[PDB]
C-alpha cells in the first residue's frame, strides 16, 4: 500500500475520481459546460474530438484544477462514444478517466460502466437546471421592457409561478443527491480505506460504496419506472424554454413596432390590438395544459415513491413535499 | 432504569405533551416515522442525552395487553411500549424475556403516568355553583399520585439500591444472572401485575377516570360556549370508584409492609371499613 | 414549560436579584454569566439560553423612580441581564391609576418576552402586599396577565406587612390586594415578616439591619421550593401538577412555608418529618388545622426509612387534624444539589393548607374596620376619589373577604357538605 | 463570472473599505497586498490579478468632495489600491441633477472596469439609501448600469435609515430610491440601522460610539454572504443561480439577514437552527411570514445531522407560515474559510424573503403623505423645482409603492391566483 501510494501515486488518483467523474469539484464542471452548450445543442457528426480538448484546456487553466498535480489532470480528457445519424450532442459525451499502471488490478471495467452511468444521471439534472436559470434569466430580463403592456400579466405571472415549483423540485432532487448520495458513502469510503490495512479491504470497501450508490441512486432494476416518471418532469423543463420564448417573438417586438409609430408621427394600431385579443387566448390554454401535464406527472411520481426501500429512497420522499401541497390537491 | 422506571421525568413532561394527540389515534392510523422523530426529539432536547446509549431505544406497540400473561381498536394508549436493544456480551444477563417482563410492567405503569396528567390537565381548564366534580377530580388525583409514589419508592427504589450492593459482591457471572432474576422476580411481583386475576379491579378504576376526564372536559366546554343529567354520570362514577376501591382493598386484606399503602391512602382513617369483610 | 418570572417593588426587586444571586451560586455559571465546566441541571425554565455564554434570566424588571437599581447596577451581575425595561405611588388607588395610564408599554415588555419564547407554563409575581410602588400596580398586572392569558398558570411569591400596629392606610392597600390575589391569581405563597424576623432573633443577635437577614431567609425558601422543578424529579416537577394536588377548594390556594434548618450558619427521616411537623420550623405565624400538607425532602435519604417515618407520624397522634375529605399528608424525595458548598445535607420542605392564617386576615379585617367608623385615616387623595367616588368597591371587598373567612371556618369543620 | 462592486456615499465608501480590509485579512495576501506562501479560494471575481504582487480589489471608488476618502488613503492598504476614480449634494433631485451633468466620465470609468475583465456577471452597489450624497446618484447610476447592459445582474447592499422619528426630506428621497431599486435592480439585501443597534446595545455597552461597532457587523454579514462564492460550493456559487432560487414574484426580491454568533468579541445542526429561527438572532426588524427561506452554514458539519435537523424544524411547528407555493425552506453548506484565526467555528446565514419589512415601508409612506398635506417641508429646493415643477414623479412612486404594498399584502395570503 506505501508503494503503490507513492511511486504511482494511488491515492492521489482516487481523489481525482470523487472530483472530476462523480462532479466533486464542480467549478470546472460549471465553467466547462457554459462554453459547451452551442456545441452541444449541435448534432455530433460535425462534433469532433480536437475541439473538446481544445476548450477543456481553457476550463482547466482557468479554474482552480491546473494546481493539482500533472498526472491527475492528464488523465483527465475527453471521450466521446459511438455515434448515431440522429445524434445530438448531448447524448453522445463523456470525460474518461484513463488507468495507468497496474491500478487495473484496483479497478475494474465494469466499475467504470457503473462510474459512466451516474455521471449519465448528474448529466441530465446539470443540463435541466440550466436550462431553468435560463427560465428566471428571461423573466428577470424581459419583465422590465414589458412595463407598457399589462394585457399579458395573467400569461406571464402564470409562467412565473409555473416556473418556481421546477425551482423547488430541481432545487430538492440536487440536495438529494449531494448529503446522501455522495456524503454518507464519502464518510463510509474515507473511514474503510484509512483504517484498512490490507489491498482485499480497500478493493472491497470501494465495491460496496458503488453498488450502495447504485442503489441510493435511481438507476436500479426495479426503480427504472420511477426513473422513466422522472424524465417526464425533465421533458416540461425543456418545452418551456421554447413556450415563454414564443411570447417575447410576438409580444416584445411589436412595442419596438409601436415606437417607431410613435417616432413617425412626430388606424394600423387598431388591428395590433386586435390581433392580441386573437393570440392571448390560445396561449393562454397552451400554458394552463401544460400546467395541468405537468402537475398530473409530479403527483404520480410522489404516489409511486410510497412504495420503494424501507428508508433509502423514502428520504427523497419527505425532500419532494414540505408543505404538503400533494396532500392538500390531492 | 433511565426510560422504563423514568429516571428522567423532563424527558416524560416535555415528550407526552408533544405526542399523546398523535399517540391518542386508533391502530393503523399513525406512521412510525412521524413518532421516531419525536422520540428522538424529547431525548436530544431533554439532559437524559447524556448518556452514551440513547440509539437503542425504539418504539413499538403492544396490540395484546395484559391478557399475553398466561390494541385492536385503540393504540398509544393501549398499545405502546419502548423496546431497548441488545449486544452480544450483554445479552447474557438481559436477554428477550427479561425485556418482555420490562416492558409488560412499563405498559402498566404508562396509564398512571397518563391518567394524572389527564386529571390535572383538565384541572387548569377551569382554574348555588356545581362545585361536586372537584371533590371527585381531587380525590382521585390524591389517589393516583398516591398510587406512584407507592410503586416509585417503595418497589423499585430500593431494590434497585438492593441490586447496587449485590451485583459488586459477585465473583462469576451465574451470580449476576442470579441477581438480576431475583431483581426481576420481586420487582415483579410486588407490583401489580400479580395475582389470579391480575386486578381487572384496578383497570376498571382507572377506566371510571378516564371516563370522569372525558365527559366533565366535553361538559365544560359546552357550557362555556342538563345540569342534573350531568349529575347522575359524576355520581355513578362516585358510586364505582368507590366500589371498586373497597373490592382493591378487600383482595389485598385477604392475602398477608403492605398494609402500607392504606396508610398513606387514607391517613385520617376514613373509609377505613364501610363493610365488614367475610 | 418554561416559567417567567415578573418582580416589582422596591423590597421585591431586591430579593428577586438576591435570588438570581442564589441560583448563579446554584447553576454551571459564573459571576459574570460565563459557564463554567465543572458540571443533571435544566437551566431552561427560568434562563434564556443564547450561545452568547451569559445565561440570562428569565426575569421582567419593572421599578417606579429607579433608586435601589443603581445599587443593582454597581454589581458584577450587570452583565448577567440587560433586558432594557426599567423605567421611572403612595396608596393603592394611586399606584393603580398610575399603573392605568402607562399600560400599553409595560404590556408592551411583557407581550416582547410572551414571543421570546415558544412554550409559556406560568408567571411567578415577586411582590410585597401594601408596599407603595408595588401595591396598586402589581395588582393591575396581576389583573392584566389572568384577563389577558387563562391558559397559563399564576403563581405569587409575597410577604405580609404585619408590625403590631405606622401607616393607617395598609389594610384598605391589603384587602383590595387579597381580593385581587384570591380571584386574579391561581396559586398564592404567603410568607410574613413577623415570624421570619422572630426566626432571625432566635439563631442571630440582630435586632436594627433584619432586612439583609431575612432577605437571605426568603431567597432560601424560594431557591428550596423550585429544586424540584429545576433538577428533574418525577412527582410535581412541572407548576401545574404541583398546584393541582394542593387545593382543595378554589377560594383555598395560600401555602405554608417551613424550612428544617433553622440555623446553618446523622438525620433519619421520622427525625426531619418529627423536627419539620413543630411550629418553630415553621416559617409563617378555637381548632386551626391544616387541610393537607405536602413536605419536600432534599438530601441523602434512604427509601424504606420514608415510610417508616410516615408510619411512627401515623402513630404518634400529631394528626390532631381533622377535614372532611380523604386527602391526607404527602411526602415528597428531591435530591441535594452537587456543585456547591453544600452543608446540612438533609434538608425539608413543607406546602401545606393551614386555616390560622385566617386569623391574620381577620386582624385586617378588624383595623379597616374600626377606620371606616372614623373616617380619618383614608387621606383623601385625589386620584383615589376620582377612582372611586363613593369607595363602595372597599366594601365589596370586605363582603368578599367576609364570605373567605366564612369558607375558611367552614373548611375547618369535618362538615363541609353544605357551602360556607 | 467576475463580479464588479461600485461604492458611494461616506459610509459606503466606508463600509466598502472595511469589507476590503477583512478579505484581505480572509485572503492570501499581506495588508501591503503581497502575496503570503500559507495558502481552495478564488481571487478572481473580487480582485483583479496583475502580477504586480498586489491583487487589485475590483472596486469602483466614487465620491463627491472627498473628506474620508483623505482617511481611506492614510492607511496600509494605500498600496492595494489606486485605480484613479477619486472625483470633487442634499435631496434626492439635486444630488440627481448633478449626477446628470457629469455623467459621461463617471460612465467612462465604469466602461475602464467593463473593458478590463472579458468575463462579466455582476455589479454589487454599495449605497445608503437617502443618504445624502449617495442618494440621487447612485439611483442615477442604478437607472444607467440597467439601462446599457441588460445581461448582466444588479445586487445592492443598502441600509435602512430609521431614527423613529432630524431629516425631513427623506421619506421622498427613499420613496424615489425605492422606485429605483423596484424596477432598476433584480436583488436588493435590505439592512437597517435600528435593529443593528438594538443587538449592538444587546452585546456590549454601547450609546455615543456606534458607527464604529455596527460597520463590523455589516461586514461580518457581507464577508458571510459571499463565501459561498470566494470559496467554490456547488450550489449557488455563481450569483445568477443564488438569485434565481430566491425570487416566487419578480415584485419581490428583498433579503432577510441574520447570522448565528451574536456576539463572538459542540455544536449540532437542529441547535444552530432553532437558533437561527428566531427573531434576535435576525439583522432586520395581522399575520407576517416568510414565503421561501434559504439558510447556508459555514463549519465543521456532519451531512446526516443536517438532514435529523431540517426534520426536526418540520416536527416542531415552528413552520407556522403559509404562501401559495410548495417552494419551500433551503438549507445550503459550505465550509468555515481556514487561514485565518476562526472563533465560533460553525456559524450560520439565512436569505429569507419576509413581508414584515413592508410595515417598515409604509412607514415612509405614512410619514410622505402627512407632509403632502402640510407642503412646508419640501424645502424647495431650485434644482428640484426645475427636474419636476409639479412634484408628479413622487406621486407615481407613491402609486407603485402602493401596489408594491398590496402586492405584498396578496403575497402573505394562500391565494394569489388573482393579482393584488
Amino acid at each position: 500500500l506505501d508503494v503503490l501510494n507513492k511511486k504511482y501515486s494511488l491515492l492521489d488518483h482516487m481523489q481525482a475520481m470523487r472530483r472530476y467523474l462523480l462532479l466533486g469539484q464542480g467549478d470546472f464542471i460549471r465553467h466547462l459546460m457554459d462554453l459547451l452548450k452551442p456545441e452541444l445543442v449541435r448534432p455530433a457528426t460535425t462534433l469532433y474530438q480536437h475541439n473538446l480538448t481544445g476548450i477543456l484546456e481553457t476550463a482547466v487553466r482557468a479554474t482552480n484544477a491546473q494546481f493539482d498535480s500533472p498526472e491527475i489532470l492528464r488523465r483527465l480528457d475527453v471521450r466521446l462514444l459511438e455515434v448515431s445519424p440522429g445524434d445530438t450532442g448531448w447524448d453522445v459525451f463523456s470525460l474518461d478517466y484513463h488507468v495507468d499502471g497496474p491500478i487495473a488490478t484496483v479497478f475494474t471495467r465494469e466499475c467504470m460502466s457503473h462510474y459512466l452511468r451516474v455521471f449519465n444521471f448528474l448529466w441530465r439534472a446539470k443540463r435541466m437546471e440550466y436550462i431553468l436559470t435560463d427560465i428566471r434569466k428571461g423573466h428577470m430580463c424581459n419583465a422590465k421592457l414589458l412595463r407598457n403592456m399589462p394585457e399579458f400579466s395573467g400569461v406571464l405571472h402564470q409562467c412565473h409561478i409555473l416556473a418556481s415549483e421546477m425551482v423547488h423540485f430541481i432545487h430538492q432532487m440536487q440536495y438529494y443527491i449531494t448529503f446522501e448520495v455522495l456524503e454518507c458513502s464519502w464518510d463510509e469510503l474515507w473511514n474503510k480505506v484509512q483504517q484498512a490495512q490490507d489491498l482485499d479491504h480497500i478493493i472491497a470497501a470501494h465495491e460496496v460504496f458503488l453498488d450502495t450508490i447504485i442503489s441510493r441512486c435511481l438507476l436500479d432494476s426495479d426503480s427504472r419506472a420511477l426513473l422513466n416518471q422522472l424524465r417526464a418532469v425533465f421533458d416540461q423543463i425543456i418545452e418551456l424554454q421554447n413556450a415563454q420564448d414564443a411570447i417575447y417573438r410576438a409580444a416584445l417586438e411589436e412595442l419596438q413596432r409601436r415606437l417607431q409609430f410613435e417616432e413617425k408621427k412626430k388606424e394600423e394600431e387598431n388591428k395590433r390590438i386586435g390581433e392580441f385579443k386573437e393570440s392571448i387566448p390560445k396561449m393562454c390554454s397552451q400554458l394552463r395544459i401544460l400546467t395541468h401535464f405537468y402537475q398530473g406527472i409530479v403527483q404520480q411520481f410522489l404516489v409511486l415513491l410510497t412504495t420503494s426501500s424501507d428508508e433509502s429512497l423514502r428520504f427523497l420522499s419527505f425532500r419532494l413535499d414540505f408543505n404538503e401541497h400533494y396532500k392538500a390537491r390531492e | 432504569k433511565r426510560y422504563f422506571l423514568m429516571d428522567q421525568g423532563d424527558f416524560f413532561v416535555h415528550f407526552m405533551d408533544l405526542a399523546e394527540e398523535e399517540l391518542r389515534k386508533p391502530v393503523e392510523d399513525i406512521t412510525p416515522p412521524r413518532l421516531e422523530a419525536l422520540l428522538e426529539l424529547a431525548l436530544r432536547m431533554s439532559t437524559a442525552n447524556t448518556d452514551p446509549f440513547k440509539d437503542d431505544l425504539k418504539i413499538d406497540l403492544m396490540p395484546h395487553d395484559l391478557i399475553t400473561q398466561l390494541e385492536l381498536a385503540l393504540s398509544g394508549l393501549e398499545a405502546f411500549s419502548f423496546d431497548y436493544i441488545v449486544k452480544w456480551p450483554l445479552s447474557l444477563i438481559i436477554n428477550r424475556k427479561a425485556l418482555t417482563r420490562y416492558q409488560m410492567l412499563f405498559r402498566h405503569m404508562f396509564y398512571c403516568k397518563h391518567v394524572e396528567r389527564q386529571l390535572c390537565s383538565v384541572w387548569i381548564s377551569n382554574k348555588q355553583w356545581f362545585a361536586g366534580a372537584f371533590t371527585l377530580r381531587q380525590r382521585m388525583l390524591n389517589f393516583v399520585q398516591n398510587i406512584q409514589y407507592y410503586m416509585m419508592f417503595e418497589v423499585m427504589e430500593p431494590t434497585w439500591h438492593i441490586l447496587e450492593k449485590n451485583l459488586k459482591s459477585a465473583s462469576n457471572i451465574d451470580d449476576v444472572l442470579g441477581h438480576h432474576t431475583g431483581f426481576l422476580d420481586t420487582c415483579l411481583k410486588d407490583c401489580m401485575l400479580t395475582n389470579p386475576e391480575l386486578l381487572k379491579v384496578f383497570s376498571k378504576l382507572m377506566s371510571v377516570c378516564v371516563m370522569f376526564t372525558n365527559c366533565m372536559q366535553k361538559f365544560t366546554q359546552s357550557m362555556k360556549l342538563l345540569v342534573s343529567g350531568f349529575e347522575a354520570t359524576i355520581n355513578k362514577f362516585d358510586k364505582n370508584f368507590s366500589a371498586h376501591l373497597l373490592d382493591l382493598l378487600a383482595r389485598l386484606s385477604i392475602y398477608s409492609g403492605m398494609a402500607s399503602v392504606i396508610s398513606r391512602l387514607d391517613f385520617n382513617g376514613f373509609y377505613t371499613e364501610r363493610l365488614e369483610r367475610l | 414549560r418554561e416559567i417567567i418570572t415578573l418582580q416589582l417593588g422596591q423590597c421585591g426587586n431586591q430579593i428577586g436579584f438576591e435570588f438570581w444571586k442564589q441560583l448563579c451560586a446554584e447553576h454551571g455559571i459564573s459571576p459574570e454569566g460565563i459557564v463554567e465546566e465543572f458540571a443533571t441541571d435544566r437551566k431552561d425554565v427560568f434562563f434564556y439560553q443564547a450561545d452568547d455564554e451569559h445565561y440570562i434570566p428569565r426575569a421582567v424588571l419593572l421599578d417606579l423612580e429607579p433608586r435601589v437599581i443603581h445599587s443593582i447596577l454597581n454589581s458584577p451581575y450587570a452583565k448577567l441581564y440587560n433586558p432594557e425595561n426599567i423605567y421611572l405611588g403612595n396608596n393603592w388607588a394611586s399606584g393603580f391609576s398610575q399603573g392605568e395610564k402607562i399600560h400599553e408599554d409595560i404590556f408592551d415588555i411583557i407581550d416582547r418576552e410572551a414571543d421570546g419564547s415558544d412554550s409559556l407554563e406560568g408567571f411567578v409575581l415577586c411582590h410585597s402586599i401594601a408596599g407603595g410602588t408595588g401595591s396598586g400596580l402589581g395588582s393591575y398586572l396581576l389583573e392584566r396577565l389572568n384577563d389577558r392569558y387563562p391558559k397559563k398558570l399564576v403563581q405569587t411569591y409575597s410577604v405580609f406587612p404585619n408590625q403590631d400596629e405606622d401607616v393607617v392606610v395598609q389594610p384598605y392597600n391589603s384587602l383590595l390586594t387579597l381580593k385581587r390575589l384570591t380571584q386574579n391569581a391561581d396559586c398564592v405563597v404567603v410568607l410574613d415578616n413577623t415570624a421570619l424576623n422572630r426566626i432571625a432573633t432566635d439563631r442571630l443577635h440582630i435586632q436594627n439591619p433584619s432586612f439583609s437577614q431575612i432577605n437571605q431567609l426568603v431567597s432560601t425558601i424560594m431557591s428550596a421550593s423550585t429544586t424540584t422543578l429545576r433538577y428533574p424529579g418525577y412527582m410535581n416537577n412541572d407548576l401545574i401538577g404541583l398546584i393541582a394536588s394542593l387545593i382543595p377548594t378554589p377560594r383555598l390556594h395560600f401555602l405554608m412555608t417551613g424550612y428544617t434548618p433553622l440555623t446553618t450558619d446523622k438525620t433519619t427521616v421520622l427525625d426531619v418529618m418529627r423536627r419539620l411537623l413543630q411550629p418553630k420550623n415553621v416559617m409563617v405565624s378555637t381548632n386551626h388545622c391544616y387541610i393537607a400538607i405536602l413536605n419536600i425532602i432534599q438530601g441523602e435519604v434512604d427509601p424504606t426509612q420514608v415510610h417508616k417515618s410516615l408510619q411512627r407520624i401515623r402513630e404518634r397522634k400529631l394528626a390532631n387534624f381533622i377535614p372532611w375529605g380523604p386527602a391526607s399528608i404527602q411526602v415528597a424525595l428531591s435530591r441535594k444539589s452537587p456543585y456547591l458548598p453544600s452543608a446540612h445535607r438533609v434538608s425539608g420542605l413543607m406546602m401545606a393548607n393551614h386555616t390560622s392564617i385566617s386569623s391574620l386576615f381577620e386582624r385586617t379585617c378588624r383595623q379597616y374596620d374600626k377606620l371606616r367608623k372614623r373616617e380619618a385615616f383614608l387621606e383623601q387623595f385625589r386620584k383615589e376619589d376620582m377612582f372611586k367616588d363613593n369607595f363602595d368597591e372597599m366594601d365589596t371587598s370586605r363582603e368578599i373577604v367576609q364570605q373567605l373567612i366564612d369558607e375558611y371556618h367552614a373548611a375547618t369543620r369535618p362538615d363541609y357538605i353544605s357551602w360556607g
